[PDB]
C-alpha cells in the first residue's frame, strides 16, 4: 500500500539521472572544466550526486566572497528563501489533454514521432547538451497561480502565447536545477531592453551595472547551476553581492522597503537584476497547473508548433488556406499539409506566385534545404508543380533535381526522378 | 567630372548569398539572411540594375560565373555592382566548399582584361562575418565583425545591409555615393553600437545614381 | 539501500517481479499520471526487469 | 551632418619629414588652413614613437582636428594609431584624425589613411587642389580630384572610417 511510495520516488529519481548523465557526458564546458562523466548507456546515481557536488561549490564560492553580513539584509535573504515560487512555460503547443499537462523535453519528443517546433539549435546539443530538460521561467511574487503571470517574456524571446504556471511544490521539481541566466546565453539584458521600463526607467544608473554583467566570468560561459535546495538562497545571496557592488538610492529605497510587499515590488526587482531559469528533467506531468492565454495566437506559429485544433479555428476561407499551406511548404510541416489537403480543395492556379512575405517561388521552395518530401510528392502527383520547369528568379537556369543533388538529398532526388523526368 | 551614366541602361547587379554551408568546413547555419537578399534585390533593381541572385554557390562556381559575367558585354552599360554575403572571417570570402580570396574575383575586371569596362565604376559590397587589389575606379566596402549578441530572439537581418538599403532608397538621387556610405557608417556606429564598415575608395571621379 | 530493495513486496518471484504490475501499483495507490508512468516504466524494461539486476543502479 | 570645425584653435599638423620641396609645399598650404605646423626633420629607423605619444598627452579639447603627414621612404602605424583610439585618447573623440602617408590598416572610429605610391606627383596635386577647391568641396572630393590627376598623368588609395563629412571652412 503505502510502500508504493518508495518505488514511486525511487523510479522518479531513476528517470532524472539519465537526463543529467547526458549533459555531464556530452557537452564541452563540463569536459573542459573537469565536470565531465564517462559516456555510458545506463547511468546511475553518480550523475545525480554530481549536481549536488557542483551546486555546493557554486554556492560556497559566492558565499566566501561575502563576509558575515548584517541584520539590515536579514529582511532580504530570509524574505526570499521563505517565499513562494511559480514557474511559467509560455509555449504555443497543445499541452492540456483535458485536465493534465504532458510537457516533454526535446530528446523525449524527438525520440519518437514528434509535434516539435521549439527553440533549440546546434551547439546547444553540442556545447551543453541540455536538450533533455523542460525549461521554465520563475515568478517570485508568491501570489496564486490562478491570478496572472506578470512577466510575459524571458531574456528577450516571447516563447509562446500560452503560459503554463505550475506551483514549485510539485514532486517533479525536486530534481531540476536553477541558473540565474540562460544556460547558453550567459548575459542578463540591462535597462534599455529589459522589460517593465516603467520600473527600470524610474531608477537610473544601475541599468549599466545590470546591462550585460555575465556570470562566472572564469571561462566566460561556465554558468552557475544550483540544486532545488540551494536555488532559493542563491537568488538572494547573489542579489546582495550585486547590491554591495552597486551605488544608488534604489539600493535602499525599494529593496529594503519591498520586503513588506513581496508582489510587484519584489517580482520586478529579481526579474531585472537576474533572469532566472528552471530545468525540470525529461517530462513534467501534473493535474495542478493553470493555462493563461496571454495574447491571441497568430497563424504562423500555429503552423510551426503544430497545433491543429488552434489552426483549424484560425483558417476561415481558402485565402488563409493557401497562406497556411505556404507556411507548411517551408519548415517541412508534413502533418500540417495533410490536414489542409483534407479540408479545402486547392488548384495549381493558387500556387502561381509567392504571397507577400515569401522570397522564393513554388519550385524552389519545394526543393529547399529543409523542405519535406511528402509535400513534394503531393504536389507533383496532383497536377500542381512542373517537375522540369526551370527557376527564373533565384539561381536561375536550374531545375529541382539540381537542388536535391547539391544538398545531398537522395530521398528527394529519387522522388523527383520517379514522379517526373528531370 | 563624373562618370556620365547616360548609357541606355545601367550595368548588372550580382548578389551571392551563402547561408547553408558544408559541415566539413564547420560553419554555423547563419539564419536570417534571405531577407537581406530580398532587400538588396528590390533596392538595386529599383534604380535600373538587372539583379541576378545566386544562392549557395560553391568554391568554383563563384569564380566561374564571374569569369562569365566579366567577358560578356558592357558597351551599353554604365556601372557594375557585386554583393557578397557569406561567412568569411578574414578578408577572404568563404565558399560553401572552400575559402576563396577576394583577389581572384577582381582580376577579371581590370582595365587590362575587361576593356569593355574601363572608365566605369566597379562596386564591391562585402559583408563578411584587407588584401585590397589596387586598381582605378574600383570601390570596396567591407563590413566585418558582427556579433552584437542577439538572444534566442534571432536577428532578423544584419545592421550593414539594412542600413545600406535604407539610406540608399531616398538619398541616392541627389546625395552622391560616398556621402551615403559615411551615413551608413554613422547609423551603424550611433544607433546600433549601444566593428564598423570601411570604405576603400579608388574612384577617380564621382558617382551619381541620377 | 536494502529498504528500497525489499520494498518490492508485490513480486511473487525474484527475477519476475514487475511484468506490468508496476504499471498497476503506481496509478493505483498514488495519483501518478499515466503519461509519466509509462515513461517511468520505459526504463528498467528488459521484459522481466529482475530486481537484483536493477540494484546496480546505485 | 558634417564635422563641426570651428573650435577656438586648430589641431596639430606634425609633418614628420624623412630621408624636399614638398615638405615646404606642405608647410605653406597647411599654414593657410590656420593649423599648427611642427616640422620634424630626418629621424632614425625607429624614429620617435614618443613624438606623437606626447601629442596624445596634452589637452586637444580646444583643438578641432589632427593631421600627421608621415612622409617617409620600420615602424608600423598600428603602434602609432593605438595612441589615438579615442578611449585612451578621449580628448580626440568624434573628431577627424587624418594620416596622409607617402612611401595592414587598423579599423577604428574616425580615421583616414590616404596611402600613396612609393616634389612627387601625389603631393603636388594634393596641395594644388587644397589651394583651389578647399571652399566648396569636402575633403573626400579633393582627394578624388587628386586621385584622378595622379593616375591620368601607381594610384592613391583612400581608406576612411569617418562617420560625418569634413569641411575645412
Ligand atoms: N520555454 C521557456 O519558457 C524557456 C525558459 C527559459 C529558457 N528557455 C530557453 O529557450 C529555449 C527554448 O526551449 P523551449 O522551451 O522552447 O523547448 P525546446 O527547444 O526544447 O523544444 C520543446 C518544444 O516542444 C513543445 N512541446 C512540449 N511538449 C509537447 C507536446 N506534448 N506536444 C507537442 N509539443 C510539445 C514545447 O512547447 C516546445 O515548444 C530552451 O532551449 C532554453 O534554452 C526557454
Amino acid at each position: 500500500a503505502a510502500a508504493a511510495g518508495k518505488i514511486g520516488a525511487f523510479l522518479r529519481k531513476a528517470v532524472a539521472a539519465q537526463s543529467y548523465g547526458l549533459m555531464f557526458a556530452n557537452g564541452k564546458l563540463f569536459e573542459a572544466t573537469g565536470d565531465a562523466l564517462e559516456k555510458r548507456g545506463q547511468y546511475g546515481f553518480s550523475a545525480l550526486q554530481r549536481l549536488d557536488g557542483l551546486s555546493r561549490r557554486n554556492l560556497a564560492a559566492v558565499e566566501a566572497r561575502l563576509g558575515a553580513l548584517d541584520s539590515a539584509e536579514r529582511g532580504l535573504k530570509e524574505r526570499i528563501m521563505t517565499g513562494a515560487w511559480h514557474f511559467r512555460h509560455q509555449s504555443n503547443a497543445a499541452l492540456d489533454d483535458g485536465k493534465t499537462a504532458a510537457i516533454a523535453s526535446n530528446h523525449l519528443l524527438a525520440r519518437e514521432s514528434r509535434s516539435s517546433g521549439g527553440n533549440t539549435f546546434a551547439g546547444d546539443k553540442a556545447l551543453l547538451s541540455n536538450h533533455d530538460f523542460v525549461f521554465f521561467g520563475v515568478e517570485f511574487s508568491g501570489r496564486g497561480k490562478q491570478d496572472k503571470p506578470l512577466n510575459h517574456k524571458h531574456s528577450t524571446m516571447d516563447f509562446g502565447a500560452n503560459a503554463y504556471v505550475v506551483p514549485d511544490t510539485l514532486p517533479a521539481c525536486r530534481h531540476g536545477y536553477l541558473t540565474l541566466t540562460d544556460h547558453f546565453f550567459n548575459r542578463v539584458p540591462g535597462g534599455r531592453e529589459a522589460e517593465h521600463q516603467d520600473f527600470v526607467g524610474s531608477f537610473p544608473q544601475m541599468g549599466a551595472e545590470t546591462g550585460r554583467w555575465i556570470h562566472e566570468g572564469k571561462y566566460r560561459q561556465n554558468a552557475p547551476i544550483f540544486n532545488y535546495r540551494d536555488m532559493k538562497a542563491a537568488v538572494a545571496l547573489h542579489l546582495i553581492e550585486f547590491l554591495r557592488d552597486s551605488k544608488d538610492a534604489a539600493f535602499k529605497a525599494y529593496v529594503f522597503d519591498q520586503a513588506m510587499q513581496s508582489g510587484q515590488a519584489l517580482d520586478r526587482v529579481l526579474n531585472s537584476v537576474f533572469q532566472a531559469e528552471f530545468h525540470i528533467p525529461r517530462l513534467m506531468a501534473t493535474t495542478d497547473y493553470a493555462k493563461h492565454p496571454l495574447r491571441p495566437m497568430l497563424l504562423k506559429e500555429a503552423v510551426d508548433s503544430v497545433n491543429l485544433p488552434a489552426l483549424s479555428g484560425l483558417v476561415s476561407s481558402k485565402g488563409d488556406a493557401v497562406t497556411a499551406m505556404w507556411h507548411a511548404i517551408d519548415k517541412g510541416k508534413d502533418a500540417v499539409a495533410a490536414h489542409l489537403l483534407g479540408n479545402w480543395r486547392f488548384e495549381a492556379g493558387d500556387f502561381a506566385s509567392a504571397p507577400p512575405g515569401f522570397y522564393h517561388e513554388l519550385n524552389y521552395a519545394l526543393s529547399e534545404h529543409g523542405a519535406s518530401v511528402y509535400i513534394l510528392d503531393q504536389f507533383l502527383s496532383r497536377g500542381w508543380a512542373a517537375v522540369n520547369a526551370p527557376f527564373e528568379h533565384v539561381n536561375s537556369g536550374e531545375t529541382m533535381l539540381d537542388n536535391a543533388v547539391k544538398y545531398g538529398n537522395r530521398e528527394m532526388a529519387a522522388a523527383l526522378i520517379k514522379h517526373g523526368a528531370d | 567630372n563624373s562618370y556620365k551614366m547616360d548609357y541606355p541602361e545601367m550595368g548588372l547587379c550580382i548578389i551571392i548569398n551563402n547561408k547553408n554551408f558544408h559541415k566539413s568546413t564547420g560553419m554555423t547555419s547563419r539564419s536570417g539572411t534571405d531577407v537581406d537578399a530580398a532587400n538588396l534585390r528590390e533596392t538595386f533593381r529599383n534604380l535600373k540594375y538587372e539583379v541576378r541572385n545566386k544562392n549557395d554557390l560553391t568554391r568554383e562556381e563563384i569564380v566561374e560565373l564571374m569569369r562569365d559575367v566579366s567577358k560578356e558585354d558592357h558597351s551599353k552599360r554604365s556601372s557594375f555592382v557585386c554583393v557578397l554575403l557569406s561567412h568569411g572571417e578574414e578578408g577572404i570570402i568563404f565558399g560553401t566548399n572552400g575559402p576563396v580570396d577576394l583577389k581572384k574575383i577582381t582580376n577579371f575586371f581590370r582595365g587590362d582584361r575587361c576593356r569593355s569596362l574601363t572608365g566605369k565604376p566597379k562596386l564591391f559590397i562585402i559583408q563578411a562575418c584587407h588584401k585590397i587589389p589596387v586598381e582605378a575606379d574600383f570601390l570596396y566596402a567591407y563590413s566585418t565583425a558582427p556579433g552584437y549578441y542577439s538572444w534566442r530572439n534571432s536577428k532578423d537581418g544584419s545592421w550593414f545591409i539594412q542600413s545600406l538599403c535604407a539610406m540608399l532608397k531616398q538619398y541616392a538621387d541627389k546625395l552622391e555615393f560616398m556621402h551615403i556610405l559615411t551615413r551608413v557608417n554613422r547609423k551603424v556606429a550611433t544607433e546600433f553600437e549601444s566593428q564598423i564598415p570601411c570604405i576603400v575608395s579608388m574612384l577617380t571621379k564621382e558617382l551619381y545614381f541620377y | 539501500i536494502r529498504e528500497a530493495f525489499r520494498v518490492f513486496d508485490k513480486d511473487g518471484n525474484g527475477y519476475i517481479s514487475a511484468a506490468e504490475l508496476r504499471h498497476v501499483m503506481t496509478n493505483l495507490g498514488e495519483k501518478l499520471t499515466d503519461e509519466e508512468v509509462d515513461e517511468m516504466i520505459r526504463e528498467a524494461d528488459i521484459d522481466g526487469d529482475g530486481q537484483v539486476n536493477y540494484e546496480e543502479f546505485v
